[PDB]
């Protein structure tokens, strides 16, 4: 039972991911210092939306089967084959009640940057942008009208941190911090904690965005 | 909620704890459950607050209106069936559950009220969710012919039961002392045994923490 | 499907020297959704400030209602009404409704305009009254501010330190709540005075 | 999942300063009907242990052979049975409540509250509880079902913390577990006259007194009570 | 409740036990469940206590205006009220009682009103939750035009036994006596009946 | 899921309505307008159970023309949002409610100035910018929030509305059938016929 | 029908400091309305300077603790007696807890200790075993009142510098052990003043390089 | 049903009915309730006839083994056996027994086994749905060490009254008396018990 | 309601189906594939519950190609459709049945015929002329049942299979972001990417 704002998307540089950082139970804020990106590896990310510990859980052990694979293949794991281990492990699962949604990125030579989304009931979606969790509709919006794949790193950044600001702004059970992922075909790298209080006057003042607002 | 009644030689006497609770959470440490409904009619109430408040001061109200009328000073058992005619209308659905004691021209009176409009007569009651534990002390040390100090000591001894055992009840002893010629003396906080302790910290902020966007003075003039 | 918590919000007040404060957010959602961050809870009939939560439809409704009473109040008896007199009123009002009751928490806040003395209350829903020294919480955030009141207040505070002290206790609270915040105003009430501040606070 | 069918009612408990007491009425309960009147609901474990129980009557004698054959088993290849290696209150105790754990798990319970009273080898008295869903509690006074709510208060008036109990003594403990018999035969609906009550003391041993009966009891008020409120005659 | 009324040689002798439940805790071990509705027109209350109350004081209404006008009533004029009482509204009502009284012509007479609302005039009658426990003993121990003495030990012995097996039962056994002499209230204690 | 919008710009209110009727698996109808005019100066869309919306919209405007007729004056926005809202409150403690939620755009000539109001079928009043009911607030409010100026003008305004109905066009279940535009101002209510 | 749930009330805190960290918990065991023990602990020394509390349903908690004690005993014997890290114990109770996923163990489990670098950890777990580290976390039935209290004091949240127009927050600073006690009495007091689960007793465990000292602190008894 | 069994001086005596119901109608109403385990133990079946039938069935099959292996089993051994099962298939089952058994040693014993499985010795034992309606009068007119005859007008006249006052009791009353001398059946008609 | 449908005409089988893949309020994607490839001239589509869809369509896909390997030669869509047919009648009293509806399209050589099943979640498997799945056979069934000659070209069928999208587009409630189309004949499957 998590509220979350989770978006990954493809563009000329690879993958972007952005996440929110808060967990509810019920109205009551547990945390606001969540990681809901798991590092799988130093190649793939999960994104963490539903089931904290189902999310926490099967992705660490997901981590494993992918050492694995590249040990005995000596040959890294594309991406397809990492997403499928996971949606047909969770498909075992179908009907006992797990619950996830989450999407698995990487970047590698045969595939390229590659997002795969997959779900607790055993769908596995292949696509270029995906948004996920109960602010999901809010960044969507801000994703669709801005978004391009001739983006630039530092712009599909902002783009990406920006459509979770709109999310935790909105959505009631969204916010805390933003975390930022950057990957590449070389693996991920990390973009920073970004606090949503000090971030969205920040973004109202230099963007002119939230007169709804008042600061 | 843990309340009492106790009879004694020349009057009787109820008591109350002060707790006032919101779920799990105590919303009131310090609440008045022992009501005045004339002035040597007193009440002590149990169950849903709002209803044995507002039960209390309708019943209150009529009897003052019928001792104008009528002249003479109000009867408890006047109060207990005006009370459980009431209750008994709404068929439970007012849950205040009350113990009525005083002193009249007939003499000293001690009954129970439950919300579905039943009355019980007793030398000593005990009605809330701390009701077990001060039974249990009110079974064991009640006797006939007691006094006035007696009876006082054993109806506070009896919510103090209620306060340590139960997690309903809480805080400090009300009483109210109801004796045959004499006015009827009201002891507000009559023991205190859980004040709170010294804070290790002050937690007074240095004057302008807090971050400020607007302000502006208010016209509450006209 | 909880009436009163559909929409958010919380209300707080406290007392200090010869003073009182009675602060609120400014957030009204559905459920998740934020729709409004302007929509103030703290409203006041002459001197009386009077704080509501619970769903907005019925807060309106009830401004409205004691609008209409205190208006006439004033006409007959030629002077403006009490914060205790107001108190019995607000509980005879909604007790009135018992077997079909506003779904709030209102909170009352004043100075006594005769004896100067300050004065604060709160109500459950079917009218029962809460009478306090300290302070008095409300809302769906009413634990956070138990938590915090309890911890943070202390007797007997001049003006301007109890502004930072209900400020906080009412910031912290709100941010540990996901239906509370979107803003936030305080009252500060003195005896012939009063100011009222809008706070920076996150807005998420 | 099971429904209680023939239930024992309240089991009441305290240490003293050498020691510990508990009681247990005689009953067998069928619903309202008061069935069986000769139920002892003290089982002695050895001279150093007795095991107090209530709720279903055929899950307590299922836990009476249990303990009967634990005994047994000790004894097997065992030269220091009746010594060093003799069995001990906390060792009752632990595998009961391993039982009662396993039993909720599998969602088939004993539907029983336990207390298990005894002195251990060193002299330390021992008294903790355990029911049906495994859940474990030790204080200086305990009590089950109705005992909990209006025994505890009446014990704890004596043995208020843990300082309370060197200055508590064997007369004065068993008078408060006596009195407190006393009230839930005035309050239980399912309670009996007749009880057995239990002392183990780190130097006198295992004392078991059967056929005990409330006594000193207050009904003369009775005949001054008329009516419900208004009713003179 | 375990509540009875038994007629004989000079009368009717009311009986009852003293506890009230709520649950399995006894909210009052020293309940008076024998009212009376006119001086001589005593009743047996058992079920709810809220209920048997209400209607108790209803129907002391009706006879004491009843009286005012007609006369003193017959204890079959009583049970009628009773009826009307339980039977218009016995969609809303848990009450057993045992309604019975001295006339000097009619003698001791018993009725009898469960749930439904029905009347029964009996020589004897029986109720309550306790009384299921002694519909043997009190149908093979029961005679006609029995003594003040032997009908005061059929009763004594009865709740006794009701007390001893039913839960739901006990405290004082309390006893009304109805005759032309007047009216006469007993007590019999748990350390005297429970040995019997 | 009856898509209704609303945007207040600099000089006028501008109010979006889907024209789809759905009942079952079948589009009855693709052309419906979902609004009523209560005044010269005052426009109420509508949203919510079949039969109650237009029902309580049409109640509404009568009682408003009875209004105007009665004192030859046109009521604010203000006063036409409050004498509704209170009808809504009425409603919600009723033996059946209206289940009926409604945006009310005017333009008060007294203040010169436009108005915008979201009430709820509880009776849950607010004065906003821009406005939704239903879902669409989920996907629109971002866009709004981010490209939203308060001195926009009235051309702006539909093109930041144009932006809206892209976005529920794009990530929407239903097919809602485009919507209907109208504006408000100081010239009065008129329709936008090319959408 | 049988429920295997029970709630046994209480609550937990723990906080890290900059060379150590504690795991404060009341020592109030509940059942409805009724107390089972004043003083019944739930905060363990599990060995290797871990510090651990299982808080909900006792007798999952018991058991919850009972097997990571086991946990920790077979890690030595299996691994040439390898000190378990906190990190590595965190990992290994998630493991415990989601082996349950189905039949969950209904508890909040808290541990605290050092890290590899001699730094102040705590990990909290939830029931199915999510699990993070934090500076501060509250759990069980008073978190609700006490974590706010904390971002406030421990994180300084809402706190900016004055005088410098609410642009410059208050700097995060590491406090002393002294200080930290300090702040875990008062959240315990301001709990028990109004969390009727609350009270009786507080037990703290402090973790430092030279081992896990005790300390105790009486609490209201109502 | 309503059963009973009763200890006397010179062994045991087994009472029972002879109705079986389904809802309100007689299914059987010559039932034999008094059923063989072992030549001198015997048992009185209450509850589901299928269940009590099935494991009387089955304690006969175990004791007929027993007897194979160690000779004649105690009466002590036949209720273990009876409890085994009630017991371990509670869920399942609804049966009443009574077991009641004649050795030379232990002379005359009755074991009673209510619904949860459980075991109560006793002097005697009652049970059965009209059992309920004469635990006054059994209480009250037992004593030990009874003669054949006593023991015999004893069962007779309580059972009489359970089918009094019980709807799913009535028919014949069928005894078996269990002594040294050997086992003796017993029947007695309407006309003689129903004017008692 | 994900639409899939098929026509069979003189000399070729065509499949279409949508495009959209909704999940709550959320249209997560419009480009979804919803077929698999069984062997060089049998082609499947599929719509159901979600994940079981695209499980089941894969094991078959496995399956037909073990067996092609195997035996080094293609199984005709009759014996394909009717494994096809045991699976699922397997499936519907195991204890999670696949939930999944199928239309299965393909060319049998040694016939020289196009042939076109219709299989449900059941196992309930019919050959037809033309097929639908879910709410789509109760707008399209009426136009095929007029237009349908049994004699038509592919670009006639086609354009018969255009009319019903149409209809498809204009009265279903839902937007399914229009269909993918492929084509089965004797020379194999192709897809036509402008439609
Ligand atoms: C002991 C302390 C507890 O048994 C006493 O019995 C006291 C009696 C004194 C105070 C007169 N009882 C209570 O304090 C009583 C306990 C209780 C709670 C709920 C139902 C029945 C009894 N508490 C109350 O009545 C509080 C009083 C508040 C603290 C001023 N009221 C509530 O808890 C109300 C319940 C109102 C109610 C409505 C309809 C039927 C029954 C009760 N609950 C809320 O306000 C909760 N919620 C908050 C958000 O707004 C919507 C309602
Ligand atoms: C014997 C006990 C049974 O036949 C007697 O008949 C006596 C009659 C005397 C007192 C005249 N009956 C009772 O004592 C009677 C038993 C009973 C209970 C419920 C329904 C019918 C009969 N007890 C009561 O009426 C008590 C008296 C109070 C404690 C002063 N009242 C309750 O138990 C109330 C009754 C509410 C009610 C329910 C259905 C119909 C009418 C009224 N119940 C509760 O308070 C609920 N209780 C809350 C605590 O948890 C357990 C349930
Ligand atoms: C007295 C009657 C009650 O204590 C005795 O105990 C005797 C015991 C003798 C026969 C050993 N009991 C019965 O006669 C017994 C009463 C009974 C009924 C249901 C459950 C438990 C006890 N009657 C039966 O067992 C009959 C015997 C048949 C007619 C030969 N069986 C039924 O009534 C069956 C039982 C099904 C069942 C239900 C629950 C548990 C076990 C078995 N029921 C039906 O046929 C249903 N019937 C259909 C027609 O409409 C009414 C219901
Ligand atoms: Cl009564
Ligand atoms: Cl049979
Ligand atoms: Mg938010
Ligand atoms: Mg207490
Ligand atoms: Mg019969």
């Amino acid at each position: 039972a998590l509220g979350a704002t989770t978006l990954a998307f493809r563009f000329q540089g690879g993958i972007i991911v952005a996440v929110d950082s808060r967990a509810t139970a019920g109205n009551w804020v547990a945390s606001q210092t969540v990681k809901k990106v798991i590092e799988i590896n130093p190649f793939l990310l999960g994104t963490m939306a539903g089931g904290a510990a189902d999310c926490q859980f099967w992705e660490t052990w997901l981590g494993s089967q992918c050492r694995l694979h590249e040990l005995r293949e000596k040959e890294r794991i594309s991406v397809a084959a990492a997403s499928k281990i996971l949606s047909n492990l969770v498909y075992q699962y179908k009907g006992a009640g797990l619950s996830m949604g989450t999407m698995i990125c990487g970047y590698t030579r045969k595939e390229g940057p590659t997002i795969y989304y997959v779900d607790s009931d055993g769908t596995r979606l292949k696509g270029d942008i995906f948004c996920v969790g109960s602010g999901q509709t809010f960044a969507y919006g801000v994703l669709d009208s801005n978004y391009k794949w001739d983006l630039s790193v530092e712009d599909a950044l902002y783009l990406g941190k920006r459509s979770i600001l709109a999310a935790a702004h909105r959505d009631a059970y969204s916010g805390g911090s933003v975390n930022l992922y950057h990957v590449t075909e070389d693996g991920w790298i990390y973009h920073g904690n970004h606090d949503v209080g000090e971030l969205f006057w920040k973004v109202k003042e230099e963007e002119g965005s939230f007169n709804n607002v008042i600061g | 909620t843990t309340i009492v009644g106790v009879k004694f030689n020349n009057g009787v006497v109820i008591a109350a704890d002060t707790r006032s609770t919101q779920g799990p959470i105590v919303a009131d440490k310090n609440c008045a459950k022992l009501h005045r409904i004339s002035p040597k009619i007193w009440c002590a109430g149990a169950g849903t607050a709002a209803d044995t408040e507002a039960v209390t001061q309708l019943i209150g109200s009529n009897i003052e209106l019928h001792s104008l009328y009528t002249s003479r000073e109000p009867r408890v058992v006047s109060a207990l069936q005006m009370l459980k005619q009431h209750l008994f209308k709404y068929q439970g659905h007012i849950g205040a559950y009350l113990i009525v004691a005083g002193v009249d021209p007939t003499g000293s009176h001690l009954f129970s009220i439950h919300a579905h409009g039943s009355t019980d007569v007793g030398y000593y009651l005990s009605l809330g969710s701390g009701s077990l534990a001060a039974m249990a002390v009110l079974e064991s040390h009640w006797k006939q012919d007691l006094t006035k100090e007696e009876a006082i000591k054993l109806a506070s001894d009896a919510i103090q039961a209620g306060i340590w055992n139960d997690l309903g009840s809480g805080s400090n002893v009300d009483v109210c002392v109801m004796e045959i010629g004499k006015d009827a003396e009201y002891l507000r906080n009559y023991l205190t045994p859980n004040v709170r302790e010294e804070k290790q910290k002050s937690y007074k902020f240095p004057r302008g923490t807090t971050a400020v966007l607007k302000e502006s003075i208010v016209n509450i003039c006209d | 499907s909880d009436p009163s918590s559909i929409n958010g919000g919380i209300v707080v007040a406290m007392t200090g020297k010869d003073c009182v404060a009675i602060a609120c957010d400014l957030r009204l959602g559905s459920q998740s959704l934020g729709v409004s961050n302007k929509f103030e809870k703290i409203f006041h009939y002459g001197h009386v400030f009077l704080g509501i939560t619970g769903l907005a439809t019925d807060v309106t409704t009830l401004n409205e209602m004691f609008r209409y009473k205190t208006n006439l109040y004033k006409l007959k008896e030629e002077r403006a009404i009490e914060p205790e007199t107001f108190t019995q009123l607000v509980s005879s009002s909604l007790y009135e409704r018992r077997f079909g009751p506003y779904f709030v928490g209102p909170v009352v806040a004043g100075i006594n305009s005769k004896s100067g003395k300050p004065f604060i209350a709160g109500f459950d829903l079917i009218g029962c009254i809460d009478e306090a020294k300290d302070f008095i919480v409300s809302g769906t955030a009413s634990d956070q501010l138990f938590g915090m009141c309890e911890s943070l207040y202390e007797p007997n505070l001049e003006p301007e330190d109890l502004f930072e002290t209900i400020s906080q206790a009412l910031l912290n609270a709100a941010d540990r709540d996901a239906l509370s915040g979107w803003g936030a105003v305080v009252y500060i009430i003195k005896k012939d005075e009063v100011v009222k501040r809008y706070l920076k606070m996150r807005q998420d | 999942t099971q429904q209680p069918i023939v239930t024992g009612t309240s089991v009441i408990s305290m240490k003293y300063d050498n020691g510990v007491i508990i009681a247990a009425d005689n009953l067998g309960s069928y619903g309202s009907l008061l069935r069986f009147n000769g139920v002892e609901r003290l089982i002695p474990v050895g001279d150093n242990t007795v095991v107090g129980i209530s709720g279903d009557i055929s899950d307590m004698q299922h836990i009476e052979r249990l303990l009967k054959d634990l005994v047994t088993e000790n004894a097997y290849d065992n030269p220091l049975a009746d010594a060093e290696e003799a069995l001990e209150p906390s060792y009752i105790f632990e595998y009961l409540a391993t039982v009662m754990y396993q039993r909720r798990s599998k969602m088939n319970p004993l539907w029983n509250a336990i207390i298990v009273a005894g002195v251990q080898s060193n002299g330390d008295q021992f008294l903790r509880y355990v029911n049906l869903l495994g859940v474990t509690y030790s204080s200086p006074t305990l009590a089950t079902g109705f005992g909990a709510h209006m025994a505890n208060p009446l014990l704890r008036k004596v043995v208020d913390r843990e300082s309370d109990i060197p200055k508590t003594t064997v007369q004065v403990a068993e008078e408060a577990i006596v009195n407190a018999m006393r009230v839930l035969y005035y309050r239980d609906a399912r309670s009996s006259r007749n009880f057995s009550l239990a002392i183990i003391d780190k130097n006198t041993g295992l004392t078991f007194k059967k056929n005990l009966q409330v006594e000193n009891m207050k009904w003369d008020f009775a005949k001054d009570i008329k009516g419900y409120g208004t009713q003179k005659i | 409740t375990s509540i009875m009324a038994v007629t004989f040689k000079d009368g009717v002798i009311l009986g009852a036990d003293s506890r009230t439940t709520t649950g399995a805790y006894i909210a009052n071990r020293v309940t008076d469940k024998l009212t009376r509705v006119h001086d001589k027109i005593w009743c047996c209350r058992s079920g709810s206590a809220a209920d048997t109350q209400a209607i108790a004081d209803i129907v002391q209404y009706h006879l004491e205006l009843y009286t005012s006008q007609y006369g003193t009533p017959s204890t079959e004029t009583a049970a009628s009220v009773f009826k009307e009482l339980c039977y218009e509204n016995k969609d809303n009502l848990t009450a057993g009682i045992i309604v019975a009284g001295y006339d000097d012509k009619n003698k001791g007479e018993v009725y009898t009103i469960p749930l439904g609302g029905s009347v029964h005039k009996l020589p004897y009658a029986i109720a309550g939750s306790g009384s299921t426990f002694i519909y043997g003993y009190c149908d093979k121990n029961f005679r006609e035009n029995m003594s003040k003495e032997e009908t005061v030990d059929f009763i004594k012995h009865s709740l006794s036994q009701a007390i001893k097996w039913d839960g739901s039962s006990g405290g004082v056994i309390r006893m009304v006596v109805l005759t032309a002499a007047g009216v006469e209230r007993l007590i019999f204690y748990p350390d005297e009946y429970e040995q019997l | 899921m009856d898509i209704i919008l609303g945007i207040r710009v600099q000089d006028s209110v501008i109010l979006a309505s889907s024209k789809a009727v759905t009942r079952g698996i079948s589009v009855l109808k693709d052309s419906d307008d979902k609004t009523r005019q209560l005044s010269p100066h005052t426009l109420m869309s509508f949203a919510g159970e079949a039969g109650d919306t237009v029902q309580f919209a049409e109640y509404i405007q009568a009682n408003i023309q009875l209004y105007s007729i009665r004192e030859d004056y046109e009521l604010s926005p203000q006063a036409v949002s409050s004498f509704v809202r209170q009808e809504l409150a009425k409603s919600i403690r009723s033996r059946r409610p209206y289940q009926v939620n409604v945006l009310i755009g005017g333009y008060d000539k007294k203040k010169n100035k436009p108005e915008l109001y979201q009430i709820d079928y509880l009776g849950t009043k607010v004065e906003l910018p821009y406005g939704a009911h239903g879902y669409s607030g989920f996907y629109t409010f971002s866009l709004l929030d981010h490209h939203y100026r308060p001195d926009m003008t009235t051309e702006e305004g539909l093109d930041l509305l144009k932006l809206c109905v892209q976005e529920l066009e794009k990530r929407m279940p239903m097919d809602f059938k485009g919507v209907i535009v109208k504006i408000v101002d100081k010239d009065g209510i008129r329709q936008v016929d090319d959408f | 029908q049988f429920n295997p749930y029970g709630d046994n009330g209480g609550t937990i805190l723990g906080i890290a400091g900059e060379d150590f960290a504690v795991l404060a918990g009341d020592t109030r065991n509940i059942t409805d309305y009724s107390i089972n023990s004043r003083y019944e602990p739930k905060v363990f020394d599990c060995g290797d300077n871990i510090v651990m509390s299982a808080n909900g349903f006792a007798a999952d908690g018991d058991a919850l603790v009972k097997r990571f004690k086991n946990s920790v005993k077979w890690y030595h014997f299996d691994h040439n007696d390898k000190k378990l890290s906190i990190n590595s114990a965190a990992r290994n109770i998630q493991h415990l807890l989601y082996g349950k996923r189905f039949f969950p163990y209904y508890v909040h489990t808290i541990i605290a200790g050092l890290d590899e670098d001699g730094k102040g950890a705590v990990y909290s777990f939830d029931p199915v075993g999510s699990y993070e580290r934090e500076q501060c976390r509250a759990g069980g039935a008073a978190a609700s009142l006490i974590m706010p209290f904390l971002d406030n004091q421990v994180n300084f949240k809402n706190q900016y510098e004055p005088g410098t127009n609410g642009k410059v927050k208050k700097p995060l600073k590491y406090l002393s052990v002294e200080e930290v006690i300090k702040l875990v009495r008062d959240s315990f007091t301001s709990a028990t003043e109004r969390h009727i689960q609350v009270g009786d007793g507080l037990e703290i465990l402090i973790v430092t390089k030279d081992g896990v000292r005790k300390e105790f602190y009486e609490l209201k008894r109502d």
